[PDB]
């Protein structure tokens, strides 16, 4: 059927908008400032 | 001629202070120290802003970059006809003499200087970038 | 060399700055983080409570404001953790706060103190 | 110390300022400038990047299909595609208040949704999609294809799977396979889908994977194809009373060339499109056997290029050595590909609005306007990129020793003549077009509209008459009933084509007048000026009188300093930079003309455009001021409606454009001094100096500033026009 | 660091050395001109890339060229 | 030394010094030596928490008490506001004492007791058994939550329903059937992908 639940946007929109970008920005920020050995 | 040695116990010109002085780079990376001899007390302009008074005799000053030291050197040489010299000081205490490197100013030719970065050809004789492509990194045809 | 003025050279302001937890230089970084977090969460709970989108509805304005302040404290804790990870990577006395372990403990203490301050500010309005 | 990022540049990794991050982000795809890069490694990285790009494209398509199948109204739109607006996807935003929630709740949905303007509903309906299950299956299939392409990209980088440099240079084999397989076989397969699924689904017969092996596309079943009686496939086509999606008025033919449009859907016949794809499939497959690969027969492109020099020496050496300078230069190939793709994108826009291929597409005014504007802007950007890569080829891959006396060297030999003539054409067009406009404006302002200069476009009207339009009265070729060209097509395709071209209610060869003449000259001015900037930057890329050794500094460099009078914006990158503004201006003029002519057409008053397009005041008042009333009223102190998002986007684009003007006008130095003062302020502030930066704050470089300003300018330009066009077309209709 | 190069068309006028604001160039003995001097760049690590030396060069074309290379604290002229 | 599939190879940083090593690190997150110890401690505490949670959930379904996903909504003989305050107050001191144990010793501990073992059966084999059981319990808890997400009811009820018709009652015949089937096929192809390149 592939139909997502009714609560799917209420969970995926906040995820993709705040949780995933925060994790991506934190990991990318740590990677950019990492010093080479 | 011999390379001079920095004297940390050298009087500095009369200056009330400013906000354009040294920053954290002087305490963590490096700074520069310029010294000169003045025949009399005279008011000069600081490269960082303001007017200071150089005293009769030795004068020592600190700057954040080499350009400030050379600007002060140019001002002292062209106006008061003095002969200043500067060094690069590291936080560990190492002192490196910078200008005039061989004791003679670079505008006048001096014996013993070995030419560096001199191409024995003209600009029009430079090869095309295709012959320099796929090198170790971004290289210009003038570098070869 | 530098410019000295009575604002930056008064002994009263120097003593006030030295009395702050950030300039203690000798206490545990986690305690410093707890103190700073409490002092920040208590003031942070105010704007979300009195100006948020649910500021007019009763019995839920304080709830929404406290939850928003808690989320902000969590974001600030994550910012402190990533700052410590990207700032201390290699190499008076040296303050232990400016170190990888010191800053990590400071960020954890800030998180605990901030959440406690938010929770205390919520019950203080009841 | 040395940072890890960027791993491809050791010089950038040693940069202690914030410029390291920006330059690492902007030089990530410049593989030729990476450390320790070889030719084989370069081609392998491009291969992997190509696979990743295909994966992204397929995932995006699957996402659109999934969202239309989940939150759309495709099952209801197919029943009434004239009075039902398509739905893009649902809206879930906690910032929406109650009025915004009921304002965006439209189209028959149970919540706030977005009305799609991409036209995928009409396209999917025409190709055979009817239910949400079909879109769901297509979305899953495209997601699997995307995952397969991503895995292929990862696999072609591992050992025992990396292609050699010789494999990437097999031009004959690649061209043969792209012409016969990627083009011909794909077109043949599309013909199979149209004949097997689209055509029977348009006649009310469901043909899916569960019954396509037991349903005949034609009642004669492959017998006329093998016996050569191909005309049997064109017998009994769809009549003029056929209802799309039902069997009422449907025929039995599968390959026709009736021409014109369907009387109900106002789109091209499905049988005609199937026949078109079959013919081009045969042509492309045949063309795929031209080059010699491994069987002795075929051609060698080097031989054809070397054997194409005029005997009198007008072209010098001709095309000698052109095979090596193209096969060994990726920028030359990229420039050729972008030039052809940009021209084809423009062709797609023109043919798609004039000859709508999808059912019920002409009635959707917002879809037509958005599609035309989208493809024209994409084409303009691609054209600018083609010329930019041509300049990059001249600097990085051009070798005068290998290209000695051929056409490529002769272009640079007389580059001054080309630039001067482009300058003369642009100057003439600009002076005269602006003069005629200002003259008409003064005549309209003084109350004497009969004194304005209105030159009739007799040449384009003559061409329109040659195509069959009898409005002008030339009466020749297809317009004359006694011509050989007219009588030779009266039994195959001329009836439908003539009926469609003589109809003034469609977009097939619209009636033109003096306003069309003037705006066409404005378009010519834009094209010539953009070409002048791009061509001049590509020809002067290797050097000029001001900078004789410009090729030694690369394609993009800030300047050569204030010496020799000043050398600001002297690189070829700066030429492309200045040309992007002209491209945006040209596409703005073409889209403004298209939107105004179609708005007056759809409103039923073409006389408004015919009488107000001859002066610029009519363009500013009757087109920009008049059509933006509903747009700016999306949200006002009395409330808001569903059009408030376009008003917000309108102001958003204006803000981005104005923000771009900052990076465009103010330059580095001022900002660097200001940043130094900020550095001092942070270092001397208690309770804040305990937190220090890892990268030294510096102002953006000159090249970076230009790029950032142009990006903001383009983003604001695009968003502003998109919001205005969609809001005006949707609100009016 | 930036790349500073001297070419054989130099006439030894010493104008580029006097115009350098960070003491990057100098004069060395030579025999290819009447002045018997030639410009040199032995301290390119301190070059900022202001191109004042190119502005001060009177030969056509220039005898001294500055190609902007890698950026560091010294090349960017940062006092912080 | 068995690996995570028949024929794997350690990624040069999982030689086998750590207990329960199988050379499983495709994302290479344990490339740093300092991060390997912290990740190991995190794995051990996550496993212990999952072990206790799984045993608690399995015990609640046998007696007949409310479901694990609805036990919070039940009204107890306390206030939820006071429960959260006490929970974070006790755990602050408990986690602070546990963190100081890892910095001095390197393993877990309770309060001021770093090697917490009143009985004394702290052996090398017992440490690996804890890790294996913790990993199994982590997967079991994920299975509990996933089964309650699509089927609801309960873990014991799910096992009882699977015995009624094993060929017709499974994850493939549920609402997440095609996704898990495609994922299983991709996973089965994965060892061949790694072995083909190497
Ligand atoms: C530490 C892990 C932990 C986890 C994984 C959960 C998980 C859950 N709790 Mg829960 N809780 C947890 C700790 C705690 N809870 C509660 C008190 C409650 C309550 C009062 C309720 C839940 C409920 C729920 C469920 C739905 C919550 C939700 O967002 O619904 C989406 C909306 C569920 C997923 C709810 C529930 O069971 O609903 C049927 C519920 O009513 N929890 C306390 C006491 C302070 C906890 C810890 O101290
Ligand atoms: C959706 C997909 C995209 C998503 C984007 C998402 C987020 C945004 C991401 C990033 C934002 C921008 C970040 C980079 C800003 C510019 C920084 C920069 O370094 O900028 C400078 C870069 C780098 O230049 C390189 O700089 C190099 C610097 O080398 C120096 O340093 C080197 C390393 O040490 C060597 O030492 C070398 O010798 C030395 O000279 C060389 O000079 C190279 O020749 C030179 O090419 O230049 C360049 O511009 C390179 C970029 C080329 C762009 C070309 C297209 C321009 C299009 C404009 C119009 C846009 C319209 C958008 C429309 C939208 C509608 C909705
Ligand atoms: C490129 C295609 C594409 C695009 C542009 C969108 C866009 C959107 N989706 Mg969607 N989605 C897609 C594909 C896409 N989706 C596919 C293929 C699926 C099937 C698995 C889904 C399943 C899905 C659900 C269930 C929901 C959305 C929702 C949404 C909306 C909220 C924002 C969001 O991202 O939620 C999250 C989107 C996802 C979690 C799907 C991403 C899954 C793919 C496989 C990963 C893509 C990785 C990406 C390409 C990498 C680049 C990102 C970054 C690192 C640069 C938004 C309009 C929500 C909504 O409807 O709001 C009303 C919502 O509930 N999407
Ligand atoms: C793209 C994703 C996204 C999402 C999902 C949200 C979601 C939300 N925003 Mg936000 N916002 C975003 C992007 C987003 N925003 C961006 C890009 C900007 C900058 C332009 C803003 C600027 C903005 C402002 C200025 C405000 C919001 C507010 C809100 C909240 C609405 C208040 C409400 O009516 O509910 C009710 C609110 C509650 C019941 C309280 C919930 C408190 C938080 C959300 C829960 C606990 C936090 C969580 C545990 C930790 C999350 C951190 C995570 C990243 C690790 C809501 C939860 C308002 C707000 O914060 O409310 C005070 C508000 O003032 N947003
Ligand atoms: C019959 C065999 C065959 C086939 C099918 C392909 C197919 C492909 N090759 Mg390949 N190749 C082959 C043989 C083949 N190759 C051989 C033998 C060699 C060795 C000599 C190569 C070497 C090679 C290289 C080096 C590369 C490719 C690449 C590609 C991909 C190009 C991506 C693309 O542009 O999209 C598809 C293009 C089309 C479908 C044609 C579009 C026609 C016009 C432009 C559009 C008009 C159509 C219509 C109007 C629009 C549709 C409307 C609506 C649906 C929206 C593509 C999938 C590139 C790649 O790797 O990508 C991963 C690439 O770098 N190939
Ligand atoms: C098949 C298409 C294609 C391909 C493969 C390339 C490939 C390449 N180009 Mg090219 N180009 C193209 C088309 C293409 N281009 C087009 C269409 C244009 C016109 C716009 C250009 C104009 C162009 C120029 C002027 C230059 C290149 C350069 C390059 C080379 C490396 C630069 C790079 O990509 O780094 C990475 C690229 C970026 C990081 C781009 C920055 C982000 C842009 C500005 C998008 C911003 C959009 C914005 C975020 C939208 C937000 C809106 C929303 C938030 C509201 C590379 C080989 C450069 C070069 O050769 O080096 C000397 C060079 O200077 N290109
Ligand atoms: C409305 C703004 C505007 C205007 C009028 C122009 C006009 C022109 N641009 Mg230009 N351009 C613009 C914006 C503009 N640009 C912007 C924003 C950019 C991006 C930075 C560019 C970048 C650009 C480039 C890179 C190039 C041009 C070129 C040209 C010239 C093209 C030749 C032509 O069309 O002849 C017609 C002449 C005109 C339209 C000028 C107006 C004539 C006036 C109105 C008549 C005199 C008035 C009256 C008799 C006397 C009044 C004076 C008073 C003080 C007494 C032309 C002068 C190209 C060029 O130089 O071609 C050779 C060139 O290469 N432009
Ligand atoms: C509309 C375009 C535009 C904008 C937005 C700005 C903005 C700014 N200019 Mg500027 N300027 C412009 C045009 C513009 N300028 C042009 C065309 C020129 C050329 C003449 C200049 C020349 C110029 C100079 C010479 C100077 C400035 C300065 C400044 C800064 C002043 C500080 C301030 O206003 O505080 C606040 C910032 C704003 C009001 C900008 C809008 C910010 C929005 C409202 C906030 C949105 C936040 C949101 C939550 C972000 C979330 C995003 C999400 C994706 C996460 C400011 C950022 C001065 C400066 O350096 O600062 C002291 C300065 O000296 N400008
Ligand atoms: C660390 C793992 C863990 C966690 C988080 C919980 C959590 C919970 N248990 Mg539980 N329990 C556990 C392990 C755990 N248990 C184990 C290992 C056993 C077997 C000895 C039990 C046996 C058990 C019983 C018999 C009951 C609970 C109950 C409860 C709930 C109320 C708390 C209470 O009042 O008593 C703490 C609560 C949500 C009570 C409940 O509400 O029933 C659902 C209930 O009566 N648990
Ligand atoms: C710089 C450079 C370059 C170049 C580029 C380009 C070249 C661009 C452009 C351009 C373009 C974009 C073009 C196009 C074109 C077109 C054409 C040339 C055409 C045509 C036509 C015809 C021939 C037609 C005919 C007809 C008609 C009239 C109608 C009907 C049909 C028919 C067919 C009959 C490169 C990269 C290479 C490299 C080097 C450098
Ligand atoms: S300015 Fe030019 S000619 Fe004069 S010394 Fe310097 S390099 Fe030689
Ligand atoms: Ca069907």
């Amino acid at each position: 059927p592939f139909v997502p639940p009714s609560w799917a946007p209420s969970v995926f929109v906040p995820l993709t908008g705040l949780v995933l970008p925060a994790i991506a920005m934190a990991t990318l920020f740590v990677y950019i400032e990492k010093e080479a050995p | 001629w011999t390379v001079p040695t920095l004297n940390p116990d050298t009087p500095s010109p009369i200056f009330g202070g400013s906000t354009g002085g040294l920053l954290r780079k002087a305490q963590t990376e490096e700074f520069y120290v310029i010294t000169w001899e003045a025949k009399k007390e005279q008011i000069f302009e600081m490269p960082t802003g303001g007017a200071a008074i150089m005293r009769q005799g030795p004068n020592l000053l600190k700057f954040g970059k080499k350009e400030q030291c050379l600007a002060l050197t140019t001002q002292l040489r062209n106006k008061f006809k003095l002969t200043p010299c500067f060094y690069r000081v590291f936080p560990d205490g190492k002192v490196q003499y910078l200008h005039p490197a061989d004791g003679v100013y670079p505008e006048k030719v001096n014996a013993g200087r070995v030419g560096a970065n001199q191409n024995m050809r003209r600009i029009g004789q430079n090869v095309n970038p295709i012959k320099v492509k796929f090198s170790g990194r971004m290289m210009s045809p003038a570098e070869i | 060399g530098m410019l000295e003025t009575p604002v930056t050279s008064a002994p009263i302001v120097a003593t006030y700055l030295s009395n702050l937890p950030a300039y203690r230089t000798g206490v545990a970084p986690v305690l410093r983080g707890v103190e700073i977090g409490l002092a920040h969460g208590f003031l942070l709970a105010g704007p979300f409570i009195k100006l948020g989108p649910l500021r007019n509805v009763p019995e839920t304005a304080e709830i929404a404001g406290s939850l928003s302040a808690a989320g902000l404290v969590l974001i600030l804790a994550l910012c402190l953790s990533i700052y410590g990870s990207a700032q201390f990577q290699s190499t008076v006395a040296r303050d232990p706060l400016f170190s990888a372990d010191g800053w990590s403990e400071f960020a954890a203490g800030f998180l605990v103190g901030g959440e406690a301050g938010v929770a205390w500010a919520y019950v203080c309005t009841q | 110390a040395t940072k890890l990022f960027p791993k491809f540049s050791q010089g950038l990794a040693q940069d202690p300022t914030t410029r390291r991050i920006w330059y690492g982000l902007a030089m990530a795809h410049d593989f030729e400038s990476h450390d320790g890069m070889t030719e084989e490694n370069l081609y392998q990285k491009i291969f992997a990047s190509h696979f990743g790009q295909l994966s992204i494209i397929f995932l995006w398509t699957s996402g659109n299909l999934f969202h239309v199948a989940w939150q759309g109204n495709f099952e209801q739109w197919v029943t009434d595609p004239v009075h039902i607006r398509p739905i893009a996807h649902a809206i879930w935003d906690p910032h929406f208040g109650q009025p915004a929630v009921e304002a965006f709740t439209r189209g028959g949905a149970s919540g706030p949704v977005n009305i799609s303007t991409s036209g995928v509903y009409q396209w999917w309906y025409t190709i055979g999609m009817r239910t949400n299950q079909d879109l769901y299956v297509g979305s899953v299939f495209l997601a699997l294809v995307s995952a397969i392409f991503l895995f292929a990209g990862w696999l072609h980088l591992q050992p025992n799977f990396q292609p050699s440099l010789s494999w990437f240079k097999d031009a004959e084999s690649r061209l043969n396979h792209h012409l016969s397989g990627l083009f011909g076989v794909s077109s043949l397969a599309w013909t199979g889908h149209l004949v097997h699924v689209a055509i029977p689904e348009s006649r009310g017969q469901h043909v899916g994977w569960d019954n396509f092996l037991s349903v005949l596309p034609h009642p004669q079943g492959l017998t006329p194809f093998f016996t050569g009686n191909w005309a049997a496939y064109a017998q009994s086509p769809d009549t003029a009373s056929h209802v799309f999606g039902t069997a009422q008025g449907s025929g039995q033919a599968i390959l026709t060339f009736l021409g014109g449009f369907h009387p109900q859907t106002q789109s091209l016949w499905l049988t005609d499109m199937a026949h078109h794809h079959l013919a081009i499939a045969v042509i492309f497959i045949v063309a795929g056997h031209m080059y010699r690969t491994n069987f002795g027969i075929g051609h060698r492109m080097q031989a054809i290029l070397e054997a194409h020099t005029p005997p009198s020496g007008s072209l010098g050496a001709g095309h000698k050595g052109l095979f090596d300078t193209v096969n060994n230069s990726l920028h030359f190939q990229l420039g050729l590909a972008l030039a052809s793709v940009g021209t084809i994108t423009s062709l797609v826009a023109q043919h798609m609005y004039s000859l709508p291929p999808y059912a019920f597409q002409a009635i959707d005014f917002t879809t037509q306007a958005a599609l035309y504007t989208h493809h024209q802007y994409i084409a303009g950007f691609i054209m600018c990129g083609a010329f930019a890569h041509g300049a990059i080829f001249f600097i990085r891959d051009y070798d005068p020793e290998q290209n000695k006396g051929n056409v490529l060297a002769r272009m640079l030999d007389h580059k001054e003549a080309l630039i001067s003539h482009l300058s003369w054409v642009s100057l003439f067009l600009g002076f005269h077009t602006l003069g005629l406009y200002v003259h008409n404006d003064v005549m309209q302002a003084f109350g004497t509209p009969e004194k304005q200069i209105l030159i009739e476009p007799v040449f384009a009207q003559w061409i329109q008459a040659a195509h069959g339009k009898a409005l002008y009265g030339f009466d020749f070729l297809l317009s004359s009933k006694t011509s050989a060209a007219f009588a030779n097509g009266q039994s195959l395709w001329l009836p439908g084509w003539l009926d469609a071209i003589n109809n003034n209610q469609n977009s097939l060869f619209l009636t033109i007048g003096p306003g069309d003449f003037l705006v066409h000259h404005a378009i010519a001015l834009g094209l010539h000026t953009t070409t002048l900037i791009l061509v001049k930057g590509a020809l002067d890329a290797r050097g000029s009188k001001l900078m004789p050794d410009k090729k030694d500094f690369g394609y993009s460099f800030p300047c050569d300093g204030p010496g020799r009078g000043g050398t600001c914006d002297i690189s070829a990158y700066d030429a492309f930079y200045l040309a992007v503004f002209w491209m945006l201006n040209t596409i703005g003029w073409v889209t403004f003309y298209w939107h105004w002519k179609h708005l007056t057409l759809w409103q039923g008053n073409v006389a408004q455009f015919d009488e107000s397009s001859t002066y610029l005041m009519g363009w500013l008042r009757d087109y920009l001021w008049l059509n933006s009333s509903q747009l700016i009223n999306g949200y006002n102190p009395f409330g808001m409606n569903s059009l408030s998002v376009w008003a917000w986007t309108f102001l958003f684009g204006h803000l981005i454009y104005a923000t771009g003007f900052m990076f465009l006008i103010s330059w580095r130095g001022y900002w660097q001094e200001l940043i130094e003062t900020l550095v001092w302020a942070h270092e001397k502030t208690p309770l804040a100096n305990l937190v220090y930066w890892k990268d030294k704050p510096v102002a953006l470089s000159i090249v970076q500033a230009r790029l950032v300003g142009l990006a903001h300018f383009s983003v604001g330009y695009i968003f502003t026009y998109a919001a205005f066009l969609i809001a005006s077309t949707s609100g009016r209709f | 660091a930036h790349i500073v190069k001297i070419y054989d068309t130099c006439i030894g006028c010493t104008q580029c050395v006097r115009a350098c604001p960070l003491d990057v160039l100098e004069m060395v003995p030579w025999d290819g001109c009447k002045a018997s001097q030639m410009a040199s760049a032995p301290r390119t690590e301190d070059c900022v890339g202001c191109k004042r030396c190119e502005t001060a060069c009177p030969t056509d074309f220039l005898s001294v060229r500055v190609y902007l290379g890698s950026e560091s604290t010294r090349s960017m002229g940062l006092s912080y | 030394r068995p690996m995570w599939y028949p024929g794997a190879t350690a990624p040069a940083h999982l030689d086998g010094s750590m207990l329960g090593d199988y050379g499983f690190d495709p994302l290479r997150l344990g490339v740093n030596k300092d991060n390997l110890k912290w990740f190991r401690e995190a794995e051990l505490t996550n496993g212990r928490w999952a072990m206790a949670a799984v045993v608690g959930i399995l015990f609640t379904d046998a007696v007949g008490l409310p479901k694990f996903w609805t036990a919070g909504a039940e009204k107890y003989a306390l206030d939820n506001q006071t429960l959260a305050l006490i929970e974070v107050a006790v755990f602050a001191v408990l986690e602070g004492k546990r963190y100081e144990i890892y910095k001095k010793t390197g393993e877990t501990g309770f309060l001021s007791f770093a090697p917490f073992d009143p009985m004394g059966m702290k052996s090398e084999e017992m440490k690996l058994k804890e890790l294996k059981n913790g990993r199994l319990a982590m997967l079991a808890f994920l299975g509990f939550c996933s089964q309650a997400a699509v089927y609801g009811k309960g873990p014991i009820e799910t096992l009882q329903l699977h015995l009624a018709d094993p060929g017709h009652n499974n994850i493939y015949t549920s609402s997440v059937g095609p996704e898990t089937a495609v994922t299983v096929a991709v996973l089965c192809v994965l060892p061949m992908i790694i072995e083909a390149t190497k």
